[PDB]
């Protein structure tokens, strides 16, 4: 009120709402996984000039094993990060397998010197694709030596990017530092070329009920209280909408059950007080709020009187009847009376009376009183003019 | 809550405009208080609540169709029951009325009993009893007809009145277009609320209508640009809704004042104003309670069969 | 062909939302009411099997038996330059496989099995030449809709509606029983989303596959209709269970327009 | 602080806000004036029908039976003093038609 | 028509503002009917010429 003194009455104040307890996430637990095991357990890689390209789809491109695996030592992502890879989706990933010199790790960097780079396989200067390099010397090394991967492709004429020497003595487990073969996995992804269909797995949490919580089903976010429902969705239907076009029922991806959504309770708060003259005691009203739940958590309380208007605290309920003093609602009024305290009761409409009506009786007055009464009516309000400019 | 449901950034941005929410809340509170004032003014016009005597010996008339029936758990009359039968999830609350339907019914019953037992005296001072035949004779004398007419056609008049109430009850039970005004009021309010809720799905020129989606999609400059656009749109919608409510409230207040005047001038007495309390020569009236409104039953006297004569001054 | 008019066919669930006793209004591609639709003669002397344009959908329906119509062909060039969809089927399950299959200029099976002399004969099976190039494949859940023997009577209406937008090729369909062997009796029935494909290819022309040698041939009793879809506004009436029951086109006549308004 | 060109954006924002405030104020004033005019009409009718003559309407000019009234001025309004006659003390008898 | 009559582009742009045009049309129609009701109730008081 921006004042140091408040007149008798009932006044509005801040709003009241229930905060969510925690967050819950549910997703359709994965059963389709890409055959990464067989992908990286290949007995022998193909020719360098015939590097494979396997488009990956209809299968989750899980990367946790990569993080979990301790075999990998070098793992750099120059375009993304593993932390945000959880909520980042790639349209499609191509698994490209080839055999390259161990010392060419330095020259594989995009936009790096060395004509060997574009002589064997040119990389675009903006190739931010992550490169995985885990030692596989014994796995991809033979006792005699891999002479198949000849590197005599030293043609003078340069080969344009997608226009349409023999320094390898043998890949053996005894190879020295920088010469041992290393398995290379190419993370190639594109944008705005096809709908996203390959993503990392998303974890799930146990379902809860009867708690104002934050939920996220298949990208549908909100806040509410989850509960079992008898609605019978169709086999191909997922959500439920009301006439106002607001979500009111969802189907859990994992367990095919229909759960209702109800907003967390909230309502306004008001303060009832007599004039600051008489006292400073007050009583608060919670508009349209359940009463026997808030006190579960005026710390003493000891005065809770449920009413159709909502929970009421600080006033004692007396079952007499008087005229309305500070209206509350639904035929309830509060007033200050003595042992001074605030009381709440049911308003009285007036004193009972019963006319002694008959069929041969009439009453006639004997004399009179002249009465004078007033009446106040507004007539006009102060003029006012304003200069717009 | 309505504009920026669960968004700290949105709340911070709205702080720029500021006092709009306070202005809107003040206006709506004013309207809410005015409603209770209207109901109180229209109905609460009796200092004491009278009650009808046990015996219904009203000179042959028959008010059983309008007086309360204690047998029903709800203390409402037949006509009131007929009328009653005939007629929170996004930050919008509805406050209950101050006076409950039981209190309204008690007020109406008090008015009716006081009328039929004491004529109009209770409207000016203390209630005074008077037989109903005497009261009818006084009313007839009021409209310019001698008393012997009533004292000799009492039985015929009683039969006509009873038949009239029978016909009115049957017409109300059968027809369904009599409560157009109240039905229209309810429909208009519901439609306004529905449109206001539906306004939340519009882009208003923003990329999307989901605040969390915008926040998680775009970065912090276009993000706040879109948020500002949405805030502007929703604020405009709220202002329009509030203005509509204000105009409708003014109209309803005018109607309530007219109803209060009708009650005071017809129920509590007899009026010489033409076509005010019903067509014809007014005799008396009876009120009834209906959801979000009131209903009257004007009783009037109408000549039927004429003749020819030769006249000199 | 005979230009029969569809009365109330060609309505499908536009989304995956549940609504109960709500008259939702939607704006999507649809088959207009009372639009004449071609009635081809699905014969093999006389050979009717042309390539038809694919313009934002096709209402396909028939009353065949034992899977006379083996599959469909979609594409834009159909010359091995662009990947084309193939939905050939037989025996166990569906064998959807999309590749740049070598399309013959006359790639039709056309076999009389159990037609006149009650014998299963396949004179030639050269429908396949070579899979020179392939880039994608996806076999849906192994299944086969009721496309089995029905000589007893044409008590079946295999209604289909196709559509392709945003790289997604959707297919709706169901089994609608019929009682009168005469032309399509008037009735109402909604289409469910049967399968969705994230193929992400381009289709501009499509060709159907028919298996209904020349020895003692007479024009066979088989036909299939092919309508087209236009963008229109519809009003859909949901029941208690959430299944649509009726619909009124809002661009047909003044009373329908008022209903929509 | 700013140059000519950029300051236009800030000026536009301020203009928009202040214009909205003015429009809201004017609308509120219009509605309030309509209400006050209705009240003024009622007051004029009461004056004409009660002060300048006796009124037979019930509860219009005062409670009870009306006799006569007086006006009195006041800041931005008027005040009446209704004079009424009220029966007081009742005694019962027996009656016949 | 008043806002940007005869422009499909602006029609599409205006589609994103909600039901403002519908509200305005409803209000104006209400006033238009009210006028006829006023005249009828003021004048037609005797149903016999
Ligand atoms: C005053 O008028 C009232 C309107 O009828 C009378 O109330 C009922 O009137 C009927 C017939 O006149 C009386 O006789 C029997 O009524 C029962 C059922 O009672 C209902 O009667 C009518 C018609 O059914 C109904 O409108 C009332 O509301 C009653 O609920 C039926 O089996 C027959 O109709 C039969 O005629 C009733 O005794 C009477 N019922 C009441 C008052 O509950 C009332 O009689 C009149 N007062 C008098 C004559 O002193
Ligand atoms: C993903 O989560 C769903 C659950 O929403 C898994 O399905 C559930 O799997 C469990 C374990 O089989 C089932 O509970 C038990 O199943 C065994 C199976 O023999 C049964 O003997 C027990 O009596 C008990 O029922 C549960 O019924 C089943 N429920 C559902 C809705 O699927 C599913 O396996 C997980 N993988 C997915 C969905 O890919
Ligand atoms: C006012 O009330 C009554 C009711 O109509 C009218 O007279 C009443 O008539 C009955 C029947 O005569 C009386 O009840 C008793 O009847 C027995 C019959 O055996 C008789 O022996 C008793 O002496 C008594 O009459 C009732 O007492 C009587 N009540 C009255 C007030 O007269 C009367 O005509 C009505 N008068 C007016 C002005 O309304
Ligand atoms: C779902 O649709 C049905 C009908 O459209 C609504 O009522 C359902 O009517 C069928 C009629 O058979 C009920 O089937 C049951 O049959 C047994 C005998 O086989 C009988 O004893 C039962 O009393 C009942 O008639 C069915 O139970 C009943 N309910 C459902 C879900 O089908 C139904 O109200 C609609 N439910 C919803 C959520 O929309
Ligand atoms: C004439 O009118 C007067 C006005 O009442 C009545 O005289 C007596 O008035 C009281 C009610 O004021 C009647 O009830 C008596 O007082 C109260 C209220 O009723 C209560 O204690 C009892 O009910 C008590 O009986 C009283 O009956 C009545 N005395 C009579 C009739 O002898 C009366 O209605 C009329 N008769 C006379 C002689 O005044
Ligand atoms: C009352 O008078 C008019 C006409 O004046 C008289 O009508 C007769 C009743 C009688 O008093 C005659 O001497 C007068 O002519 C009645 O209307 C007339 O009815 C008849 C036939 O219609 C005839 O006189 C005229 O055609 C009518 N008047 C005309 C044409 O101007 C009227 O019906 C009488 N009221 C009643 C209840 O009878
Ligand atoms: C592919 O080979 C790897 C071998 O590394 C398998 O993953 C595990 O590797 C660690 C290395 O420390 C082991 O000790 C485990 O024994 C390996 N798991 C096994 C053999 O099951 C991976 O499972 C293989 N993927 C396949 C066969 O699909
Ligand atoms: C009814 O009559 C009696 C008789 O006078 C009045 O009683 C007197 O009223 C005057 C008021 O000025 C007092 O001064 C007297 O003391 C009262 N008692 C007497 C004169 O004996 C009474 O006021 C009248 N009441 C009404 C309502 O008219
Ligand atoms: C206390 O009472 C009076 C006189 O009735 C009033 O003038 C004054 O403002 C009141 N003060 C407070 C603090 O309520
Ligand atoms: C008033 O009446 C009885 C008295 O025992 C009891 O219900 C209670 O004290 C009062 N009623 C309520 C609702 O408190
Ligand atoms: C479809 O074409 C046939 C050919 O005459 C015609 O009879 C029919 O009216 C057409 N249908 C419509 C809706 O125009
Ligand atoms: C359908 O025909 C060929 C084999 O002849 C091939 O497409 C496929 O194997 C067949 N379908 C099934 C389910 O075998
Ligand atoms: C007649 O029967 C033979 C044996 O199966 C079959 O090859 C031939 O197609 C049949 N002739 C016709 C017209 O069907
Ligand atoms: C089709 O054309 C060439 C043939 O070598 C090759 O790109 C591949 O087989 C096909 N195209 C793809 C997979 O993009
Ligand atoms: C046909 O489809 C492709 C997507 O596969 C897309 O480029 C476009 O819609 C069409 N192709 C061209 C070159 O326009």
């Amino acid at each position: 009120l921006k004042s140091f003194t408040v007149e008798k009455g009932i006044y509005q104040t801040s709003n009241f709402r229930v905060q969510p307890t925690e967050s819950i996430v549910r997703f359709p637990n994965i059963t389709n996984l890409c055959p990464f095991g067989e992908v990286f357990n290949a007995t022998r890689f193909a020719s360098v000039y015939a590097w494979n390209r396997k488009r990956i789809s209809n299968c989750v491109a899980d990367y946790s094993v990569l993080y979990n695996s301790a075999s990998f030592s070098t793992f750099k992502c120059y375009g993304v990060s593993p932390t945000k890879l959880n909520d980042l989706c790639f349209t499609n990933v191509y698994a490209d397998s080839f055999v390259i010199r161990g010392d060419e790790v330095r020259q594989i960097a995009p936009g790096q010197t060395g004509k060997i780079a574009d002589y064997n396989y040119k990389l675009p200067d903006d190739f931010t694709g992550c490169v995985i390099a885990w030692n596989s010397n014994n796995l991809d090394s033979k006792v005699g030596g891999n002479y198949n991967y000849l590197y005599r492709l030293f043609r003078k004429s340069n080969l344009k990017p997608f226009e349409r020497p023999l320094q390898s003595y043998g890949f053996q487990p005894t190879n020295g530092v920088g010469y041992q073969p290393y398995r290379v996995v190419v993370l190639s992804f594109e944008l705005l070329h096809a709908p996203a269909t390959v993503c990392g797995p998303k974890k799930s949490t146990n379902l809860v009920k009867n708690k104002c919580v934050n939920f996220n089903f298949n990208g549908l976010t909100g806040t509410g209280v989850l509960t079992e429902s008898n609605k019978k969705f169709l086999p191909f239907q997922q959500f439920g909408r009301d006439i106002a076009d607001t979500t009111d029922a969802v189907r859990d991806p994992q367990t095919l059950e229909i759960l209702d959504i109800t907003p967390c309770s909230f309502g306004g708060v008001s303060v009832i007080t007599p004039g600051t003259n008489t006292s400073n005691q007050v009583a608060v009203l919670y508009q349209g709020v359940n009463c026997t739940e808030v006190p579960v958590a005026y710390s003493t309380g000891s005065n809770v009187f449920q009413t159709r208007a909502g929970c009421l605290i600080g006033a004692e309920h007396v079952n007499n009847s008087y005229e309305c003093d500070i209206p509350i609602g639904a035929g309830i009024c509060a007033s200050y009376q003595t042992s001074q305290s605030i009381i709440a009761y049911t308003m009285s409409l007036g004193a009972e009376n019963s006319v002694a009506y008959s069929n041969n009786s009439i009453a006639i007055p004997t004399n009179f009183t002249i009465s004078v009464t007033t009446e106040i009516l507004p007539v006009s309000m102060t003029k006012t003019s304003v200069d717009c400019t | 809550m309505y504009i920026c449901g669960d968004s700290t950034e949105c709340s911070n941005l709205l702080l720029q405009y500021g006092s709009f929410c306070t202005q809107l809340n003040r206006a709506l509170t004013g309207i809410a208080v005015e409603q209770d004032k209207n109901t109180q003014e229209v109905f609460a016009q009796v200092k004491q609540i009278y009650k009808t005597p046990p015996i219904k010996d009203f000179g042959g008339f028959n008010f059983s169709q309008i007086l309360p029936d204690p047998s029903k758990p709800s203390k409402r009359s037949f006509i009131e029951d007929l009328l009653f039968n005939k007629v929170k999830f996004n930050g919008l609350t509805v406050l209950p009325p101050l006076l409950t339907d039981e209190m309204i019914a008690q007020y109406t019953s008090a008015l009716l009993a006081g009328t039929i037992t004491s004529g109009w005296t209770f409207g000016a001072g203390a209630a005074l009893q008077i037989p109903f035949a005497m009261q009818m004779a006084y009313r007839f004398n009021g409209i310019g007809v001698t008393q012997n007419v009533l004292y000799e056609n009492q039985k015929l008049i009683a039969n006509q009145f009873n038949s009239a109430i029978g016909k009115i009850q049957d017409s109300l039970s059968s027809t369904a277009s009599a409560l157009g005004k109240l039905q229209d009021v309810v429909n208009q309010n519901a439609q306004a609320l529905n449109t206001l809720v539906k306004q939340l799905s519009s882009n208003f020129g923003a990329i999307s209508s989901v605040l969390n989606d915008i926040l998680s999609r775009l970065d912090p400059p276009e993000a706040e640009v879109q948020i500002d656009r949405l805030i502007t749109g929703r604020l405009q919608s709220l202002q329009t809704y509030v203005t509509q409510q204000l105009i409708r409230a003014a109209e309803i207040r005018a109607s309530a004042n007219l109803a209060a005047t009708k009650m005071s001038e017809c129920v509590l007495g007899q009026s010489k104003r033409v076509d005010f309390c019903g067509k014809g020569y007014h005799l008396m009236s009876f009120p009834q309670s209906a959801p979000h409104g009131v209903v009257f039953l004007h009783v009037t006297y109408v000549p039927a069969q004429e003749k020819n004569f030769t006249t000199a001054p | 062909p005979a230009y029969t008019n569809s009365f109330t066919r060609g309505v499908y669930y536009p989304d995956k939302v549940f609504r109960s006793s709500v008259l939702h209004s939607t704006q999507d591609l649809f088959l207009p009411f009372f639009s004449n639709v071609t009635w081809f003669h699905a014969i093999h002397k006389r050979f009717d099997n042309p390539v038809l344009p694919f313009n934002d959908g096709v209402y396909f329906a028939s009353t065949e038996k034992s899977n006379i119509i083996r599959g469909w062909i979609f594409g834009t060039t159909l010359d091995s330059k662009t990947q084309s969809l193939l939905i050939v089927n037989n025996a166990t399950n569906v064998v959807i496989k999309v590749c740049e299959f070598q399309f013959c200029n006359d790639p039709f099976l056309g076999v009389y099995y159990h037609k006149n002399n009650k014998s299963w004969m396949e004179s030639e099976f050269r429908v396949y030449s070579s899979a020179n190039n392939c880039t994608f494949e996806y076999v849906s859940q192994p299944f086969l809709m009721d496309l089995e023997g029905k000589q007893g009577n044409f008590k079946n209406l295999r209604e289909f509606v196709f559509k392709n937008i945003d790289g997604y090729f959707k297919i709706y369909s169901k089994h609608t029983p019929i009682n009168l062997v005469r032309d399509l009796p008037q009735g109402f029935s909604a289409l469910e989303p049967l399968v969705d494909l994230p193929i992400g290819i381009n289709i501009t022309r499509f060709q159907t596959l028919l298996a209904l040698s020349s020895s003692g041939w007479t024009a066979g009793a088989a036909a299939y209709y092919v309508g087209y879809l236009q963008p229109r506004t519809f009003l859909l009436k949901y029941n208690e269970n959430g299944t649509i029951t009726d619909a009124v086109d809002c661009a047909l006549d003044p009373l329908s327009e008022t209903k929509c308004t």
